[PDB]
DNA sequence: ATCAATATCCACCTGCAGATACTACCAAAAGTGTATTTGGAAACTGCTCCATCAAAAGGCATGTTCAGCTGGATTCCAGCTGAACATGCCTTTTGATGGAGCAGTTTCCAAATACACTTTTGGTAGTATCTGCAGGTGGATATTGAT
DNA sequence: ATCAATATCCACCTGCAGATACTACCAAAAGTGTATTTGGAAACTGCTCCATCAAAAGGCATGTTCAGCTGGAATCCAGCTGAACATGCCTTTTGATGGAGCAGTTTCCAAATACACTTTTGGTAGTATCTGCAGGTGGATATTGAT
């Protein structure tokens, strides 16, 4: 059963579990899911489109973490900006301790 | 008619939602030019996207894409 | 597969997709490792901070599904989240309730 | 004497209702009937997914909706609380899309 | 005896003189103090290659001047010559500067 | 040898005549006296916003100097395109 | 022979190719792209120098400045949407003053 | 020669030939020859980005002058759109049918 | 002030759209190991150009005075737009059936990439000389505003 | 209509900043020519979902009446703001300076891509059960607008 199946990933799921985790007893419906899925794909290609312009402009071939917290720096409105770039340095900070 | 398919009471809906208290008799006619533009410029752009891929369905991707690039991004329909 | 490096970077938002998303998005020849870690952490703090807005909206209208209206009341309320999405519809959430005060009666 | 209210007394009744609600304000198929219309002026035998209408719905209604804010504003600037297609007019034009 | 225009002539004569020429109008040295004073509270020890200056000099008497008409057209539609405050605010906000 | 006196106020540095000068080519005829205090303010927000990101450009090239391209990158991104400076 | 004059442009075909790869718009460029795009550049360099000229020829002048071409953008209704959202240096704006404006 | 300041290359001699053909004897000042440098950038970055989009769009990995040709019709209003489509085909029509 | 007419509200109720849960299945996603490559940091330093200084001088800012005419307040009324009510015509729905055509799949070739070697060129650089026009003058004609 | 103060016009001019012309050099660009790989067009077709009916059911638009109250005209006057003037200072301009820091060139390795290989998981599909809340009811009470 593989035919009529070309894969349609949307981030649902995950956007699912952070759900759970700040509001475990509320649920969320398929429209406003799919307002959600549609908000994280637009802030990554704002994101991404961001830091690949970064690395134009300073003739790099490599869009590495520096480059994704410039770009939200440029981005997201002074305290949203704060946050995410504590989120961020946070996760990169684990990964590499992480076996 | 059609775009006389939008109608008074319509735009006094419309109207209403923006916090509108009293209308003029002309905002009838004005708003259906204005309207008439929008749309105008949207499937202008969607059936160009519809055209590239030649298909004969515009698609609701079409049509976001073409809010995406008029600066309307719209939400819930990219699925 | 031993551990996701979702797990590693300690989040539930797929760090493995966004990577490989990077690539094939012809954003930039190469991608360092951290990137899509930092990126996934991004993603996944500013989808909590909308949900647990339009999770408060739920509440106070007495409700514990979220629906659009939800999202367009947490967003249009919150400064910071009303400047990002300034140029976005957000489809069936509606419009904050708001009159002029100089319509209001006598 | 038969009841009657002020005028503008129901007028901010509605305002209130449509402000409260989100539920689309055009009925769907003549909206249906002129999009195909202005479509076909496009390109010939063309047929929409029936979420392709709902999209442009949901478009033009916010546009209007936010448009009608920005009107109400010039008409309260100059003193009045009716507005006028001067309104418009004036709203479009600062927004760069008559400018 | 002595020879005076009536209020409104030489503001005419002038409109008509600055819409020909094409140089800055705010003074170069204090124009570049001022980049100086709020690039600093944002960053120490910046330093700024001249060009750069100008860049920042035409782009917000570029800014400024198209705001004035918008600023303009918002008197007139209050039927007035005269433009107040509100009229730059209200063109403000319409642009979406605001709210 | 070494100097940088403190900068303070430099706003005022933008001349109620400059102002003038700006509403003329604005094609305005009559301006009311508060004006001047608020075009002031309204240049402060503008060149904030914009210098903000022209440093923000030159910090992450790690660089000392703004540049006319950081600044016409600064310039691009809030839809204030200039043309006339490189790029 | 180059692909400029093989294709009939006065537009450098090649560094355009090679600029559509240094970008990163795309995996792959096709051998027409850059051929199509060095024409449209072409076409619309040529546009907008044919009303530049024409403005600099009704100011006596023979020598394009940036004047000329603010007049030449901002008096033609397409050009004009084309750059709406751009500022050319040193162009100044087109003398308009609004009636009300004027005396009687 | 001071250790080869790395070359920087612009669209100048290309923008002059242009103008001598449109008019043959009118100069060009180097000021305005930096705001056509960045028009034909800007241009070009707008087309090749659209195209670009265009191109994931329809999951394709290849831009070809039919992605070139789409984003001219998208970017490009009426009667600049239809001539500039038009000396496209013509050139990659010619280019093919040669050797 | 009273008191009637409607709207709006809250508590409670029940059907059902849409959300949830389990299970089976499976491509394509992701991790992982290991072989090769290279982007761009480090270090050293050449050479552009930024900050700074000096001095001179006049273009332009500041501050004032004076009164013209504009904005802002008030009054007034004709008429346009809201409210309400009576028709009735069309939008909605919902179900049910062709069939267009989007999307999956397999086949295959024209066209893209990789690569090597050879030629051509646009950018820089150094040095030397034209030229379009800004800005100055002077005198003639046009616009403004007091009578 | 006359007349006088002043701006505006334009022909004329001259310095010089910027534009232009030559040679000379060469690192990078561009073209050429084979070898190797593959994107996506082509054809065929299965199944989703789109256009089109029929068919009440009524919710919603339309037309009309009537008057409240708003927009716009007209009237006045206080003082805000433009014009002109005097005074002089700080920007502008010109030229020189040490030197910070940008940017070139080379060396070199931590981290990227490339490829194979095993294991895992998110998406789809089928079938079953569950439940948050729209939409109805009733009765309280608040709002509005007439006395
Ligand atoms: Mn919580
Ligand atoms: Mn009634
Ligand atoms: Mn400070
Ligand atoms: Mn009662
Ligand atoms: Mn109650
Ligand atoms: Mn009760
Ligand atoms: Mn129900
Ligand atoms: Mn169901
Ligand atoms: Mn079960
Ligand atoms: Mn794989
Ligand atoms: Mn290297
Ligand atoms: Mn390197
Ligand atoms: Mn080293
Ligand atoms: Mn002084
Ligand atoms: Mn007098
Ligand atoms: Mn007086
Ligand atoms: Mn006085
Ligand atoms: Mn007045
Ligand atoms: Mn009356
Ligand atoms: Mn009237
Ligand atoms: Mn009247
Ligand atoms: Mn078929
Ligand atoms: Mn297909
Ligand atoms: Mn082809
Ligand atoms: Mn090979
Ligand atoms: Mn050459
Ligand atoms: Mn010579
Ligand atoms: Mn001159
Ligand atoms: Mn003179
Ligand atoms: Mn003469
Ligand atoms: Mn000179
Ligand atoms: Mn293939
Ligand atoms: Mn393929
Ligand atoms: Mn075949
Ligand atoms: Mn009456
Ligand atoms: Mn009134
Ligand atoms: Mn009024
Ligand atoms: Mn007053
Ligand atoms: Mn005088
Ligand atoms: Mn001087
Ligand atoms: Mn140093
Ligand atoms: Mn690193
Ligand atoms: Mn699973
Ligand atoms: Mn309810
Ligand atoms: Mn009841």
């Amino acid at each position: 059963k593989k035919r009529r199946k070309t894969r349609k990933e949307s981030y649902a799921i995950y956007v699912y579990k952070v759900l759970k985790q700040v509001h475990p007893d509320t649920g969320i419906s398929s429209k406003a899911m799919s307002i959600m899925n549609s908000f994280v794909n637009d802030v990554f290609e704002r994101i991404a489109g961001e830091a690949s312009r970064l690395a134009h402009y300073n003739k790099r071939s490599t869009i590495t973490s520096r480059e994704i917290q410039t770009a939200v720096r440029l981005l997201l409105p002074g305290e949203l900006a704060k946050h995410a770039v504590s989120e961020g340095t946070k996760a990169v900070t684990k990964y590499t301790s992480a076996k | 008619d059609n775009i006389q398919g939008i109608t008074k009471p319509a735009i006094r809906r419309l109207a209403r939602r923006g916090g509108v208290k009293r209308i003029s008799g002309l905002i009838y006619e004005e708003t259906r030019g204005v309207l008439k533009v929008f749309l105008e410029n949207v499937i202008r752009d969607a059936v160009t996207y519809t055209e590239h891929a030649k298909r004969k369905t515009v698609t609701a991707m079409d049509v976001v894409y073409a809010l995406k690039r008029q600066g309307r991004t719209l939400y819930g329909f990219g699925g | 597969k031993a551990k996701t490096r979702s797990s590693r970077a300690g989040l539930q938002f797929p760090v493995g997709r966004v990577h490989r998303l990077l690539r094939k998005g012809n954003y930039a020849e190469r991608v360092g490792a951290g990137a899509p870690v930092y990126l996934a952490a991004v993603l996944e703090y500013l989808t909590a901070e909308i949900l647990e807005l339009a999770g408060n909206a739920a509440r106070d209208n007495k409700k514990t599904r979220i629906i659009p209206r939800h999202l367009q009341l947490a967003v249009r309320n919150d400064e910071e989240l009303n400047k990002l999405l300034g140029r976005v519809t957000i489809a069936q959430g509606g419009v904050l309730p708001n009159i002029q005060s100089v319509l209001l009666p006598k | 004497k038969p009841h009657r209210y002020r005028p503008g007394t129901v007028a901010l009744r509605e305002i209130r209702r449509y402000q409260k609600s989100t539920e689309l304000l055009i009925r769907k198929l003549p909206f249906q009937r002129l999009v195909r219309e202005i479509a076909q002026d496009f390109k010939t035998d063309l047929r929409f997914q029936s979420s392709a209408v709902m999209a442009l719905q949901e478009a033009s209604e916010a546009y209007l909706v936010a448009l009608f804010e920005d009107t109400n504003l010039c008409a309260i600037h100059a003193k009045r609380v009716t507005i006028m297609p001067k309104d418009i007019q004036l709203a479009r034009r600062i927004r760069g899309e008559r400018a």
